């Protein structure tokens, strides 16, 4: 195997979410905005090299959609079982005092695709310069989730990142200091 | 979070794996409910192929479905091949040179001990070999690797860890493979 | 026109 692209896609309900997205060795190519109906480039310059068309990635939500509930039925209404995340922090590069760094939570292995993200500074959550990616696929058929946290280093700082998930039965708090 | 109200799945994934460039394209299509995939076509198979009890009417409805079966049949090339070349350019061909970094652990927990730490990030692709040496040969003991991650962002980072006890005089060199170099890259600590 | 990234349609499953 050199290398493998996946169009992945998925409808869950109650909660009525859809995702279209497509990737290349595991990094995301782009997604489709379900509510903005936009093709969204995991990195700017893709998308200054390629196009997509966003409806067509709507017309698959919704076939995606109707077959769920045609499934949900056909399996005497199985529920999915909860896999809660786990979650590691870490810096994307070696930290040096004052110098600007990042910090990235890494959610993974847990289905199904809905979570809750918190970054905490000293307690406090953050949401300063903040971003995150969308749900990404795995083999096994669980997601992967990244958030990121642009931050000055400091002796004196302490971080979370505050995870919650239905297989949890209470906040995953994840800590990081330099 | 509340709301326990049971949650029902569904995935589609359309899996294009390439071989030396697209010189051998494999189409993986596959249906999965839940945790449990249902249904697939492998383009190696030809055909729909059910792969739970669940997914036996499905595998019969679409392999019914003659044009159905035949766009599938050459998405190998009207989709595999047409994508891959799409991006082969800034991802295929995407390089980018760790930056490599040598230090002493901020925590050191043995007196007379070194932990030595070779930081490699911010590359691409994930493909890499780091190696530690003691006077030019090679340390294969002591050592602890973090492993590859993959930071998300079409970048990587890898942490490799060196048990030391140091003597004066000593060289370490932390040295680092990669696509993105044509030579290794050497990062020496001296003791 | 920049190349386009070509979708599988999903196809549509019998009850």
């Amino acid at each position: 195997e050199e290398h493998v692209i996946i169009q992945a896609e998925f409808y869950l309900n109650p909660d009525q979410s859809g995702e279209f997205m497509f990737d290349f060795d595991g990094d995301e190519i782009f997604h489709v905005d379900m509510a903005k109906k936009e093709t969204v480039w995991r990195l700017e310059e893709f998308g200054r090299f390629a196009s997509f068309e966003a409806q067509g990635a709507l017309a698959n939500i919704a076939v995606d959609k109707a077959n769920l509930e045609i499934m949900t039925k056909r399996s005497n209404y199985t529920p999915i079982t909860n896999v809660p995340p786990e979650v590691t922090v870490l810096t994307n590069s070696p930290v040096e005092l004052r110098e600007p760094n990042v910090l990235i939570c890494f959610i993974d292995k847990f289905t199904p695709p809905v979570v809750n993200v918190t970054w905490l500074r000293n307690g406090k959550p953050v949401t300063t310069g903040v971003s995150e990616t969308v749900f990404l696929p795995r083999e096994d058929h669980l997601f992967r989730k990244f958030h990121y946290l642009p931050f000055l280093p400091s002796t004196e700082d302490v971080y979370d990142c505050r995870v919650e998930h239905w297989g949890l039965d209470e906040p995953l708090l994840k800590q990081w200091e330099f | 979070m509340g709301d326990t109200r049971p949650r029902f799945l569904w995935q589609l994934k359309f899996e294009c794996h390439f071989f030396n460039g697209t010189e051998r394209v494999r189409l993986l299509e596959r249906c999965i409910y839940n945790q449990e995939e249902s249904v697939r076509f492998d383009s190696d198979v030809g055909e729909y192929r059910a792969v739970t009890e669940l997914g036996r009417p499905d595998a019969e409805y679409w392999n019914s479905q003659k044009d159905l079966l035949e766009q599938r049949r050459a998405a190998v090339d009207t989709y595999c091949r047409h994508n891959y070349g799409v991006g082969e350019s800034f991802t295929v061909q995407r390089r980018v040179e760790p930056k490599v970094t040598v230090y002493p652990s901020k925590t050191q927990p043995l007196q007379h001990h070194n932990l030595l730490v070779c930081s490699v990030s911010g590359f691409y692709p994930g493909s890499i070999e780091v190696r530690w040496f003691r006077n030019g040969q090679e340390e294969k003991a002591g050592v602890v690797s973090t492993g590859l991650i993959q930071n998300g962002d079409w970048t990587f980072q890898t942490l490799v860890m060196l048990e030391t006890v140091p003597r004066s005089g000593e060289v370490y060199t932390c040295q680092v493979e990669h696509p993105s170099v044509t030579s290794p890259l050497t990062v020496e600590w001296r003791a | 026109a920049p190349p386009a990234y070509e979708k599988l349609s999903a196809e549509q499953s019998p009850p």
